[PDB]
Formats: C-alpha cells, sequence, structure tokens
C-alpha cells in the first residue's frame, strides 16, 4: 500500500517545519533589533513579525492533527538485486522525453493493398472493451466492410470501410429498421431526426479533422473514442449556457482535443 | 619578583582539560583603530570626504544588544569604545563606575 506511505511525508515533513519554525521564534526573538531608520517602522514590525513567527508555529502544529488523522497504519545482500529491474522501469522512462507527436512538418513533395482479414485484426483489437457497444463486422458488396453498431439501448450506427479507409458513418436511434426490407444494410438514407441530423454534420467534421497520412487505425480509434462521449447525450448539461436547451437543442458538439457537450453557437 | 618564567608543561596539560567542560564564552578587544593612526602616511595623504566612512557589544557594560541596537553613546573619540549614554538603572546604580568616565574614556 502506498496511500499512508505518501500521507506520511506531509506529516515527517510538517515536524522538522516545526522545528526549524520554532528555531526561527527562538532566534528572531533573540536577534535583538534592527531599528531601519525610524523606530515606528521596527517597534510596529515588532509584534508584526512577533505574531508572524508565533502564529506560523501555530498553524504548523494545527495542520500536523489533520494530517495525523487522516493516515492510518543474504539477509540484506541479495535485496541489492531487486530494486534494480524496478529503477530499470524509470530507465524507460528516461528516453521518452516530451516531444511526442508534436513535429515540424514541411509539404510533403519531393524535389499499398492489404488483406480484409487485416482489417478484422484492425476491428478486433479495440472491439474487446467497451462491452456496452457491440460490433458486426460484414462485407456484403464487395470486400469493403460496413458494421452495425449498438449502443446500449440509445444508438444505432452504420460504419462503411472502404479500401481499409473511412467511407462513411450514420447514425440512428435505437427503435428503427436499420436494415432494407430485403434485410441488407442501408446505404443511403437519413436519420429522419434533427438531432442527429445535426450531429452528423459533425461527424463529418471530425472525420475530415483526424489526418494522419498513413495511421488510418488511431484516426478511426479516436473517431470511435469520440463516439464514446455521445452515450451521454441527453443526460449532461452545456458547459457555457447552464441550460441544456439552446434553441431546444441540447448540447451535442465535443470539441476537438476537449471532449465536452456543446452547441455551434456554445463552440 | 620579575620571574620571566615560562610556566610548566604540567599546567598546559591541565589548561587542556579545560575544554573537557569550559569553553572560551567571548572577548572583546579594545584597540579598533577607527582613527587616523592606522589610515596615513608621510607622503601619502588620503584626500577624505564627510560621511562616506571608508557583534555589537557595549564596551564598559556587559550587556548584550541586537544586531543593529537602538540605545544611543556619547563619543569616546580617544578610543572608540562606546560610552554608552544613558544607562539601563539608574535607582540602583553605582555612582563611581559610572561617573569616572562620565567625561572621557582612559
Ligand atoms: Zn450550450
Ligand atoms: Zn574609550
Amino acid at each position: 500500500v502506498s496511500v499512508n506511505l505518501e500521507a506520511f511525508s506531509q506529516a515527517i515533513s510538517a515536524i522538522q517545519a516545526l522545528r526549524s519554525s520554532v528555531s526561527r521564534v527562538f532566534d528572531c526573538l533573540k536577534d535583538g533589533m534592527r531599528n531601519k531608520e525610524t523606530l515606528e517602522g521596527r517597534e510596529k514590525a515588532f509584534i508584526a513579525h512577533f505574531q508572524d513567527n508565533l502564529h506560523s508555529v501555530n498553524r504548523d502544529l494545527n495542520e500536523l492533527e489533520r494530517l495525523s488523522n487522516l493516515v492510518g497504519k543474504l539477509y540484506s545482500q541479495l535485496l541489492q538485486a531487486y530494486k534494480w529491474s524496478n529503477k530499470l522501469q524509470y530507465h524507460a522512462g528516461l528516453a521518452s522525453g516530451l516531444l511526442n507527436q508534436q513535429s515540424l512538418k514541411r509539404s510533403a513533395n519531393q524535389m499499398l493493398v492489404l488483406p480484409p482479414q487485416y482489417v478484422d485484426d484492425v476491428i478486433s483489437r479495440i472491439d474487446r472493451m467497451f462491452p456496452e457497444m457491440s460490433i458486426h463486422l460484414s462485407r456484403p458488396n464487395g470486400t469493403s466492410a460496413m458494421l452495425l453498431v449498438t449502443l446500449g439501448k440509445v444508438l444505432k450506427v452504420i460504419v462503411v470501410m472502404r479500401s481499409l479507409f473511412i467511407d462513411r458513418t450514420i447514425v440512428k436511434g435505437y427503435n428503427e429498421n436499420v436494415y432494407t426490407e430485403d434485410g441488407k444494410l442501408d446505404i443511403w438514407s437519413k436519420s429522419n431526426y434533427q438531432v442527429f441530423q445535426k450531429v452528423t454534420d459533425h461527424a463529418t467534421t471530425a472525420l475530415l479533422h483526424y489526418q494522419l497520412p498513413q495511421m488510418p487505425d488511431v484516426v478511426v480509434r479516436s473517431f470511435m473514442t469520440w463516439l464514446r462521449s455521445y452515450i451521454k447525450l441527453f443526460q449532461a448539461p452545456c458547459q457555457r449556457c447552464g441550460k441544456f436547451l439552446q434553441d431546444g437543442l441540447p448540447p451535442t458538439w465535443r470539441d476537438f482535443r476537449t471532449l465536452e457537450a456543446f452547441h455551434d453557437t456554445c463552440r | 619578583e620579575g620571574p620571566a618564567s615560562e610556566p610548566d608543561e604540567a599546567l598546559v596539560d591541565e589548561c587542556c582539560l579545560l575544554p573537557s567542560q569550559l569553553l572560551i564564552p567571548s572577548l572583546d578587544w579594545l584597540p579598533a583603530s577607527d582613527g587616523l593612526v592606522s589610515r596615513l602616511q608621510p607622503k601619502q595623504p588620503l584626500r577624505l570626504q564627510f560621511g562616506r566612512a571608508p557583534p555589537k557589544i557595549d564596551h564598559l557594560r556587559r550587556l548584550h544588544l541586537g544586531a543593529c541596537p537602538t540605545e544611543e553613546c556619547k563619543a569616546c573619540t580617544r578610543c572608540g569604545c562606546v560610552t554608552m549614554l544613558k544607562s539601563p538603572n539608574r535607582t540602583t546604580a553605582v555612582k563611581q563606575w559610572e561617573q569616572r568616565w562620565i567625561k572621557n574614556c582612559l
């Protein structure tokens, strides 16, 4: 356990700060006087500093017991070869660096085929968690995969891929026939809802926002992570206007890199 | 009567038993050369100015003060010891040890 082993740090610092502060109380009163020209700038500062250091000792004493309340509670030769592997984890963090994703790219101008089973292995990696959502991969038309996604009791989404990249994505509710009369997945239709049609535009702006020229897996992973915030729809008020409805519209627009529900007017 | 005798080392080792108990509190060397005795030289004058002036314990009484004390003194100009002016105790005061240097220092 480490909650007590790190909560002890404040108390073990506070007792030494008590020793140092009472030493200050002793020697500052033992320092005598430093007039610095006028006496009224000293003798009125005498009671000021005498209150200051004594009250510092007092507040240190006081904050000692609120930390004390929250806390609770071959022989040494082979011990040395144990923690070095644990500090090798820090050594892994030694060469990380904070440069991360950001680079200094210029223009990319000078002077392919992948199996659908690779797409299936891609979709199997992230479907394994988030059990409230489901993924149903299908290719009734060509090698391109379009997927049915159910979101608890809320949303039914068709997500069309092509050429291993993104093609389209249309979201509807939970009580509609997303299939056709023949039973195939619907391709060209409309969600028949003002809020859903409004947020499909946000989805189209988001798919053109996540731009990786080589790595579309993180593009679609960030897309579905963004979509995961939309299971909180009709349940969270807007962050700037307080109320849900802006002209009758609840907040939906999650901002880029900061996922919280907004409107177009609410930015 | 006029011994000129160096005390024996038997006294020296017994005085080396002194730091086992007693350590030197402090001293007060009077001859602080604030005068021009250790500042000037023939054919080497110093063109002085006014007011440029190129642990504070009273030299007479043994009352310890602060770093920058407040009590005033009369300037014993002959050797620079702080002949401090207004003695802390007056209703019960020695009337000759203060009055011998009520004027100046020796
Ligand atoms: Zn709003
Ligand atoms: Zn003197």
